[PDB]
């Protein structure tokens, strides 16, 4: 069955026809401003993976690039598995229109083959190609922490655009893709993709333990539970998204990894056809977020904006070709860019929508050999019902107190 | 029909070796043991089938066991199915990521059937409308009837392990009662999955509709006990002739019915698929009880 | 009946599923029933206000409370969304700690003190000394205690002690066991000033940690009972400093501006256009404000990290400055030198506001007096400026600091200038100073006298900081230099922010004035996304701040009259008796074997560089509440073996086993954030944010008190034995359950303060319900922003921002100028040698040999040496083979000892985490880690992941005296693994600062256990199998930190002192001042046999196989 992939902009081979989502759940990751606090990591730890069994799933794990990972070296190990001349992107038909929610061809067409792909030609009787991690694969969950890459040559030192020395942060949780592998690798189909907001989930009542998705999982998110002899994902955490905290009041939640975050480079949403919402126009209108590791051909859906002084060769390697474009937006952000960004993590609480209120110019220069010109608008959310639910301004007020009180002390 | 290769008529056509359940009064303790049978059995013939790697659908595995030997008796009240074979691996637990267990099941047709290419009933775990009786045997679900608890827990497989609140001797009562509550265990455990309970037997008895479509029965009624010594497995299955169970396979003195095999060996990764299969319905019958 | 369905069957996963009622299992396990808020303080420098969620009354998780747009002050102002959410990984883990295997659970006292104490108490001798066990005090036993049992225990023991020696026949068995005379005479025949206090950072908590500061007050009363004096003769325990002896003040700052410490609210950080970082990681140590530099890249900013590492912080940046450890003097005198050749300097703000202009006489090179030039002077009568009215300076301090001279470019001839002369009072007056040029001039006696400007004297002090050379010293690009030197001169705001990665080096006096001359010469001091900062700790206790409209403030809850209390509950903080009685004591002279910096100079015998306002007393017994002082001292296993033993009483609060606890005598379980039964107030330095909190948490999970009644109980039971009932009245509210009383005295008389009150804010009256603003002069709290925009003058000597000191002890050790001096011990040349020529630096070497390798004697050796002929030098520790450089930095997944051995969070801290310990070598379920660059562990054959020794010398550390056999060296020598990492230098090795160190119990344990954790019977954790990050480390006493002649401002109070105070121009310790050996100890792989297990992946850094280096140079895609 011929699928859809926006991320390749080609057809892809998958076990099921392709059906999404209303809408699919999905973030945008500003790694620019990623601190590696692991913040987000306690927040999944403390609420899902706390107890017997699970000491060593860490659902959501923030890995020091290029070196690091959990489970170690995990990119490395899946992406050798497609190694071929043929993985090549092709960018000049890429869609110059915004296409539909779901449909285009924004970052070109890849012409490599995909995990599943890879699977078929070689006829290896799988429905994709992978491995098992070993427990002790499992350990070092920071792994290559602030390992830097360096060209170890006497006078290095490190200028932008690209930094001689240098490394990143990748934040990582279950993509829940739309076309996930081990969604397809399961053989009883107890892994379930909702059509409501997206969120994959293992069916714990059915499950049996078969591995299959440890195994063909690119992104090595399923884990196998020893305890209950079955294995267990990042659930989105569903009951808050369901709107079943009462701190939002019934409304829908953001996930407790991404309201923990603590350098405000994640925002949670949904990826709807509607431009005016903050999700679907960093990723689809800006294309400044960009998938992880889209070559192997699940289209993830979280999405990230990639660092500005990495080497971009290994950036389009792991965000696509789109790489260059969204770092020339970000370094340098425009009017309504600056204002989204102030929008991370102001609220908890879901917002569908957001719309600017102009306010007067603060600061304004030149700078990356281009005019940056900075106003203190105010940036608001609206949540489902396009109530208002957030609020904030893009720069800092200043007060001024009577002379009995004292800053030099 | 990617995932899956066409039912070939070789699989179709029963095989020609009838398995007889010779009629035996079987005495036996309370704690039955392969040992306590082995004197019933020897005086049974039993039937070599042939088992091959599961090639048919995806995901494709076995091949690490050829052939085993299956007997059976009954009481007129109890049947009794020894099933051996050859492998060189204990494999008694699943609690590593990569450790996988040591399995054999049979396979019942459920209700009374004549199986032919002309009235095809798959011997892939059954088919849709054309439901099977299934009973598998975990190696590791005997070693969790020998646990303190009923089941193995983490710390069998890691000793070194340390956790600050379940290894914590000093944790409070009200602590550990709600952090160990079913509700905060999650997974299989609060969601009641077999899988992950102290089921208190050796055996699983399940239903499937065929391949993909395995599902555990709400009302268990099969056991059995097993033996590895010398590279081999022995394993007996253990259950009433008849049940109250209505999806369960129910047999009666004098009549002939069909049964299937498989076997798992978790040291090649054997789970689902990867299944040292028998590609064939077999023959069953089972003699009349000597009236005195 | 009805037909069974057999079978599931499930159609397509993407599209449908049949049955989903089994997703109820996660909706059930997020339930909880009830909410509360806290604030953990834990000297984050954040006191983040938490929300937990509780189930069944169980605290099970935690999460932001997002409520900092509630957040306001009593004029209504507020502040904004864009402080969210702000929390570190750890605050979502402490509920981990609350109910963990590490708590403390009951009181405990060691066996061989209560032995002691039963057997009468008998002299200590050395036979009893080991009898009771002092000197071995790790293999002893902690015994549980009731509360009554162990005060009665403390309390007769602190009775005894002091009693013990307050005589004059106390103060010669002092002098018989070898204690200083001026340690002694200090004591001023008070027993009790043997006693040592230390509340940790009670700004973490006031009542319950700064407490203590009240109970050394209190000792006053036992000293009267002891002695039989009067109150005014009577004296108590001395408080033991904070600020200072964790290395936190930047030592500069009271010579450059005159206050404790230059920091700013973070969110104002994020107005800097142009931002340096030269000694901070601001992204792994300020966390939850770390957007508010991050975000700087995103609103026309500039980013600079000035760091010998490529660090986190270094990511950010728009360009890192890669520099040779201990030598940023240089690089900004360097960048000075860039700004005054181009003149690239706003001369208008630096002819006011800066002592450049003013002129410094050639004969003693002190500034020059009008006194001096003008017959029959007298001084100005700044009675009526702003000296006195605002700043609190007296007649008689008036005298002593004086006026100084400019000279007037209208009317040609030198001015007299006022201090209160400062910024735009010049341009009212007729006086336009002159920034350069030589003048000669004649002293009322006749005496011909050359004086110049400040500026022409740089001029030639700068010309040994020519490009080429600063290059050479501090390894730096060249082109970096200068265009970090053109940003500085093309921006505005420009703000240079450091830490301790240069506080902890000797010479960080030096660097923190360095830090300042690029920015006093742009004008980027006092406004907005500008200043020049230092980070730390918690330090501000002065948020209490003493002023005459105000009140006592801080003096209100720590130096009240102890025989004169108001036992008013509605007592005004101005109706209070403010008369402290414990005098301040700096920690590092215990640190530093329990001595002064003296040294038996071959030029003037022995001379003692300490300062009498510095005089530190003997230590004999010892208390300390939210500290892990013993674990995270330095020179730790030096202070075990021969320094603690003779303290007769060590005591520890604190709420886990610590290892301090470990060695100490008596341990008292105290109340977690989360289980307080009690108000409390914090503030930060951080944040405009104030926090109250306490009775809405969890009961206590175990047997634990209050620390403010635990104090109150200690007091008690002093007047229970001394059947004396002031006791009670200095700790009346505590006990009745009343703290607010207390804290209440605090908010009223405080000027950022006065207004609140503890009730109101507790119950939501500016926002949210347990949170308020204090009152600074602005919301983006700016030092000097006062000072430049109304033209009010600086806390120095001259009023203005300094960038030369002429006290004569300074002039003596030729830091006079804003030298650039190599460290004592962290340097490959001579250490603590003066590199520069000018004819105007002459200080005295005291007759010390550069042969000299006694750390003292290398302490003061002040010899002036030009920069070619230093390169020619060489230190003798760094051609032995002790040439790594080797930073103890601090870390993301700990605030010091918390959550250094917390399970979730020690997987994460090292390469090595694994919860259930597959490799029994490992320590627990993490080990800590040093990281070393390849190529430097290549050449001693070591491989990543080996197991390394890391040797200091042998002189001075583990412990002095060691010998390979003894049973303690086995503690003491460090053992920990080895990390690649190329983000480092070579000659540079990193170790996080604050794991849990090796103790006798855990060596044993570690050794004896089947599964080898190093677990301690009592329930305590090393994070090493052998040593401790402090077993390289060692203290350094500073004669620039111990001055008696340092006008600098107090910083409880608007006021000016002369000398020492405690956090405030004290010891500053410095960790780095260090360098280590590396050798291998034992094969990274499991069992000892073949390498850890990721080198054979080839995918490591330093061992890439072919792929990897296809992976790392992004090669496995191609576009077009
Ligand atoms: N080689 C080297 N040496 C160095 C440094 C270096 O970088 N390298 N750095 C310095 C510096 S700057 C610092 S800030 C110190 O490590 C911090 O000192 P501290 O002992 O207070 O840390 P800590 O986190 O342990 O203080 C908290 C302790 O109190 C416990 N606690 C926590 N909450 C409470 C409470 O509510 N009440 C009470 N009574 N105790 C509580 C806590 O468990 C810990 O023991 C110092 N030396
Ligand atoms: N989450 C969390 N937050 C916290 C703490 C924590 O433990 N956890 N600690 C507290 C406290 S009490 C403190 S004092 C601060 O965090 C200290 O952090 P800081 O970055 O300034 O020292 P550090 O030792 O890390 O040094 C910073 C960098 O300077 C490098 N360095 C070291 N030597 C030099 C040198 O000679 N020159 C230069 N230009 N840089 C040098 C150092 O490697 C580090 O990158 C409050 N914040
Ligand atoms: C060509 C023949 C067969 C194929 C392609 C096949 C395929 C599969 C698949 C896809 C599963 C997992 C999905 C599910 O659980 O519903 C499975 C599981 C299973 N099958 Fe079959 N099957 C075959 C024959 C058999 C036979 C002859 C038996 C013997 C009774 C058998 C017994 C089982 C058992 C016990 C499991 C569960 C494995 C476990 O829980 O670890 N199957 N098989
Ligand atoms: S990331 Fe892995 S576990 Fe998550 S949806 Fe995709 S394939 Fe499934
Ligand atoms: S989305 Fe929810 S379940 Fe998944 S990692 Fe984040 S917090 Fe955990
Ligand atoms: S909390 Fe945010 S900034 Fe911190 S590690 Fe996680 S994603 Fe990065
Ligand atoms: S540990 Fe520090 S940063 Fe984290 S919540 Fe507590 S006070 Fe805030
Ligand atoms: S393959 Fe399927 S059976 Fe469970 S372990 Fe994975 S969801
Ligand atoms: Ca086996
Ligand atoms: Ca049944
Ligand atoms: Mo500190």
């Amino acid at each position: 069955t011929l699928v859809h992939n926006w991320h390749l902009g080609r057809r892809m081979e998958y076990p099921y026809f392709e059906s999404r989502p209303k809408h699919q759940f999905a973030a945008v990751f500003n790694i620019n401003r990623c601190i590696a606090c692991q913040t987000c990591t306690m927040a999944c730890k403390s609420t899902w993976t706390f107890n017997k069994g699970q000491e060593f799933m860490w659902w959501n794990n923030v890995e020091t690039k290029p070196y690091g990972g959990f489970p170690q070296s995990w990119d490395v190990k899946t992406l050798k598995l497609i190694d071929s001349p043929d993985n090549i992107w092709y960018t000049d038909d890429k869609d110059k229109e915004t296409s539909q929610y779901g449909t285009g061809a924004p970052y070109g067409t890849y012409e490599g083959d995909t995990i599943f792909e890879v699977a078929k030609k070689k006829n290896i009787n799988q429905w994709a190609v992978g491995y098992i991690p070993e427990d002790k694969e499992w350990r070092s969950p920071n792994f290559g922490e602030d390992t830097a890459k360096s060209s170890n040559q006497p006078g290095e030192y490190s200028t932008l655009p690209e930094h001689s020395r240098w490394f990143f942060y990748l934040q990582r949780i279950c993509n829940h893709c739309t076309y996930p592998g081990c969604l397809a690798a399961c053989p009883r189909k107890a892994i379930y993709k909702r059509k409501e907001d997206g969120i994959v989930l293992i069916d714990q009542k059915r499950c049996r333990g078969y591995r299959k998705c440890v195994e063909q999982c690119p992104y090595k998110k399923p884990m196998y539970r020893g305890l209950t002899r079955v294995s267990e994902k990042c659930i989105a955490c569903y009951p808050r998204i369901e709107g079943r905290d009462s701190l939002t009041d019934g409304r829908p939640m953001e996930t407790r990894c991404m309201s923990a975050c603590v350098g405000q480079i994640r925002l949670q949403g949904f990826l709807d056809d509607n431009p005016k919402n903050p999700i679907t126009w960093l990723i689809r209108h800006q294309k400044i977020a960009l998938p992880l590791y889209p070559q192997f051909g699940t289209e993830p859906n979280i999405y990230y904006i990639p660092p500005r002084w990495a080497p971009r060769a290994y950036l389009r390697q792991m965000f696509g070709p789109g790489v260059d474009e969204a770092i020339e937006k970000f370094m340098v952000p425009s009017r309504e860019l600056l204002a989204v960004m102030s929008l991370f993590r102001m609220t908890q609480t879901i917002v569908y929508e957001y719309k600017i209120e102009e306010g007067p110019k603060v600061f304004e220069t030149e700078i990356h050999g281009k005019k940056f010109t900075m106003y203190n608008d105010t940036v608001i959310g609206f949540g489902e019902d396009g109530k208002e639910v957030v609020r904030t301004t893009v720069e800092e007020p200043i007060h001024i107190r009577p002379d009995k009180h004292y800053n030099s002390i | 029909a990617e995932g899956v290769k066409g039912v070939a008529e070789e699989e179709l056509t029963p095989a020609k070796e009838v398995l007889n359940v010779k009629y035996m009064q079987i005495d036996v303790p309370a704690h039955i043991t392969v040992g306590a049978l082995e004197g019933a059995f020897k005086n049974a013939e039993g039937v070599q089938v042939k088992l091959q790697k599961q090639d048919k659908a995806f995901p494709n595995g076995g091949g690490s066991v050829n052939s085993a030997e299956i007997k059976a008796i009954h009481d007129g009240i109890t049947i009794y199915f020894q099933v051996i074979w050859d492998d060189a691996t204990d494999n008694k637990q699943a609690i590593a990521t990569q450790e996988f267990r040591d399995g054999a099941a049979l396979m019942f047709p459920l209700g009374k059937i004549t199986i032919s290419p002309e009235e095809p009933f798959s011997p892939r775990m059954g088919d849709r409308q054309k439901p099977v009786n299934l009973w598998h045997w975990k190696a590791d679900w005997e070693a969790d009837l020998l646990a303190t608890g009923g089941i193995e827990e983490c710390p069998a497989r890691y000793p070194n392990m340390h956790d600050d609140f379940s290894t914590n001797p000093h944790s409070v009562n009200y602590h550990k009662g709600v952090i160990q509550s079913a509700a905060e265990l999650s997974g299989g455990y609060a969601a009641h999955n077999l899988l992950s309970l102290p089921r208190g037997r050796a055996v699983e008895d399940l239903n499937a509709e065929g391949f993909g479509t395995l599902t555990s029965q709400d009302h268990q009624d099969v056991d059995g006990c097993s033996k590895f010594e010398n590279k081999k497995w022995t394993v007996v299955f253990c259950r009433s002739l008849n049940t109250g169970d209505p999806l369960d396979v129910q047999f009666v003195p004098g009549e002939s019915t069909y049964f299937n095999m498989a076997v798992w060996n978790g040291d090649r990764e054997d789970r689902n698929g990867q299944k040292n299969i028998s590609i064939q319905w077999h023959p069953l019958s089972l003699e009349r009880i000597a009236w005195q | 009946f009805r037909l069974l369905k057999p079978a599931v069957v499930v159609d397509n996963p993407l599209d449908t599923y049949p049955d989903r009622r089994w997703e109820s299992v996660y909706r059930d396990q997020y339930q909880y029933d009830r909410t509360f808020t806290y604030c953990c303080s834990p000297n984050d420098t954040h006191a983040c206000r938490i929300r937990a969620f509780v189930r069944n009354n169980v605290m099970m998780r935690v999460e932001q409370n997002y409520d900092h747009q509630n957040y306001s002050d009593l004029y209504g102002n507020k502040a904004t969304r864009n402080w969210n959410p702000r929390m570190c990984l750890k605050g979502y883990t402490f509920h981990r700690r609350v109910y963990g295997p590490y708590r403390l659970r009951y009181p405990l006292i060691r066996k061989g003190w209560k032995r002691w104490a039963d057997d009468g108490f008998p002299e200590l001798t050395p036979e009893n000394k080991t009898k009771y066990m002092f000197d071995n005090r790790g293999n002893d036993e902690l015994l549980r205690a009731s509360w009554d049992e162990a005060f009665t225990y403390a309390s007769k023991g602190i009775i005894h002690i002091t009693k013990k020696y307050s005589g004059p026949e106390g103060a010669q068995k002092l002098i018989d066991q070898g204690y200083p005379k001026e340690m002694v005479d200090r004591m001023q025949g008070a027993g009790t000033r043997t006693f040592k206090g230390r509340g940790g950072m009670g700004l973490l908590g006031v009542i319950g940690k700064y407490g203590m500061y009240r109970f050394n007050n209190c000792l006053a009363i036992v000293d009267a009972h002891n002695r039989g004096v009067g109150p005014d003769q009577a004296l108590g325990g001395r408080n033991w400093s904070n600020y200072t002896w964790h290395g936190d003040q930047a030592p500069g700052h009271p010579f450059s501006h005159g206050l404790q410490t230059s920091d700013v609210d973070m969110n104002d950080v994020r107005f800097s256009k142009l931002l340096i970082q030269t000694g901070k990681n601001l992204i792994e140590n300020k966390m939850p404000e770390a957007h508010w530099v991050t975000e700087v890249m995103e609103r026309g900013g500039k980013i600079v990290v000035i760091t010998p590492e490529y660090s986190p912080s270094a990511q950010k940046a728009d360009y890192w400055i890669p520099i040779r450890n201990n030598t940023d003097t240089a690089l900004f005198l360097g960048i000075t030198k860039i700004l005054i050749d181009n003149k690239w300097y706003d001369a208008d703000y630096v002819k006011k506001f800066t002592d450049f202009p003013l002129l410094i006489r050639t004969d003693t090179l002190k500034r020059v007096s009008p006194k001096d030039i003008i017959p029959n002077y007298k001084l100005q009568d700044i009675s009526d400026g702003p000296s006195y009215h605002i700043q609190g300076l007296k007649d008689e301090q008036r005298e002593i600091i004086g006026d100084f001279v400019v000279w007037d470019a209208k009317s040609k001839g030198p001015k007299a200038i006022t201090r209160d002369d400062v910024g735009e009072t010049l341009v009212k007056k007729g006086i336009d100073p002159v920034l350069e040029g030589s003048f000669k001039l004649k002293t009322i006696d006749g005496k011909e006298i050359e004086v110049m400007t400040l500026l022409e004297m740089y001029k030639i002090h700068l010309r040994d900081y020519d490009i080429d050379s600063v290059v050479s010293m501090t390894n730096s690009p060249k082109d970096l230099i200068e265009r970090l030197a053109k940003d500085i001169a093309t921006i505005k705001p420009v703000a240079i922010h450091y830490g301790e990665g240069v506080n902890h080096y000797f010479h960080a006096t030096l660097m923190n004035r360095s830090y300042y001359l690029p920015v006093m010469l742009t004008g980027n001091v006092g406004y907005f996304g500008s200043g020049s900062h230092t980070w730390a700790g918690n330090y501000k206790a002065g948020n209490f701040q003493a002023s005459k409209w105000s009140g006592p403030g801080f003096y209100g809850w720590v130096a009240e009259d102890v025989f004169k209390p108001n036992l008013d509950p509605y007592a005004s903080a101005k109706d209070l008796n403010i008369k402290g009685r414990a005098l301040d004591e700096e920690v590092a002279y215990w640190n530093h074997s329990e001595r002064p910096l003296i040294v038996n100079t071959p030029k003037y015998g022995r001379k003692v560089f300490t300062g009498k306002t510095h005089m530190p007393s003997p230590t004999k017994v010892l208390w300390f509440t939210n500290v892990n002082l013993i674990n995270n001292a330095k020179h730790v296993y030096q202070m075990l073996k021969n320094v603690n033993p003779n303290i007769e009483q060590i005591m520890s609060t604190d709420i886990e086993i610590t290892g301090s606890i470990e060695y100490a005598d008596f341990a008292f379980p105290a109340n977690s954030w989360v289980e307080f039964q009690e108000f409390e107030i914090t503030n930060s330095c951080s944040n405009p944010f104030i926090q109250i909190w306490g009775k809405t948490g969890i009961t206590p999970v175990y047997e634990s008190k209050d620390d403010v009644k635990i104090l109150a109980g200690m007091a008690s039971k002093l007047g229970e034995l001394l059947r004396d009932k002031r006791f009670e009245d200095n700790w009346k509210f505590a006990i009745e359950g009343r703290a607010s009383v207390y804290i209440n005295r605090l908010l009223d008389g405080s000027t950022t303060m006065k207004g609140y009150t503890c009730e109101d804010i507790l119950n939501g009256k500016y926002g949210e319900p347990g949170v308020a603003m204090l009152l600074f002069r602005t919301y983006p709290r700016h030092p000097f922003w006062e000072q430049v925009h109304e033209s009010l003058p600086f806390y120095t000597p001259t009023g203005r921002l300094q960038a030369y000191n002429d006290e004569p002890e300074i002039i003596e050790y030729g830091e006079n100028f804003i030298v650039h001096r190599e460290g004592p011990e962290a340097t490959p040349y001579l250490p603590n040698a003066i590199v520069s020529t000018n004819p105007y630096i002459r200080p005295d070497d005291y007759g010390i040999p550069e042969n000299a390798e006694y750390w003292e004697d290398r302490t003061v050796r002040n010899i002036k040496k030009s920069w070619e002929e230093t390169k020619k030098t060489k230190n003798f520790l760094w051609e032995k083979g002790y040439h790594f450089y080797c930073v103890t930095p601090k870390s993301r997944h700990t605030v010091h000892s918390q959550w250094a051995v917390t399970d979730w969070n020690f997987i994460w801290n090292n390469n090595f985490g694994d919860p259930y310990r597959m490799d029994k070598r490992m320590p627990g379920v993490g080990e800590h880690q040093i990281h070393i660059h390849p190529q430097a562990a290549r050449d001693l054959g070591i491989e990543d992941g080996d197991y390394v020794y890391v040797d200091a010398n042998p002189a001075d550390r583990p412990y002095e005296g060691w010998k390979p056999n003894d049973s303690f060296y086995k503690v003491s020598r460090l053992m920990l693994r080895a990390k690649y990492n190329p983000a480092y230098p070579y000659n540079c090795t990193m170790m996080k600062h604050s794991a849990w160190i090796s103790s006798d119990k855990t060596v044993q344990a570690h050794e004896t256990r089947p599964d080898g954790r190093a677990l301690s019977p009592s329930g305590y954790q090393s994070s090493f199998r052998y040593g401790s990050q402090q077993s390289i480390t060692r203290d350094w006493s500073m004669p620039m930190h111990q001055l008696d002649s340092l006008f600098h401002k107090a910083k409880i109070g608007m006021k000016f002192i002369f000398g020492f105070e405690a956090d405030n121009h004290c010891i500053n310790t410095v960790p780095k001042e260090t360098l280590v050996k590396i050798t291998k100890a034992e094969n990274g792989g499991m069992g000892g046999k073949g390498v850890w297990d990721p080198v054979k992946t080839g995918y490591t850094a330093g061992n890439e196989n072919d792929f990897m280096k296809k992976f790392l140079n992004g090669e496995l895609i191609k576009v077009d």
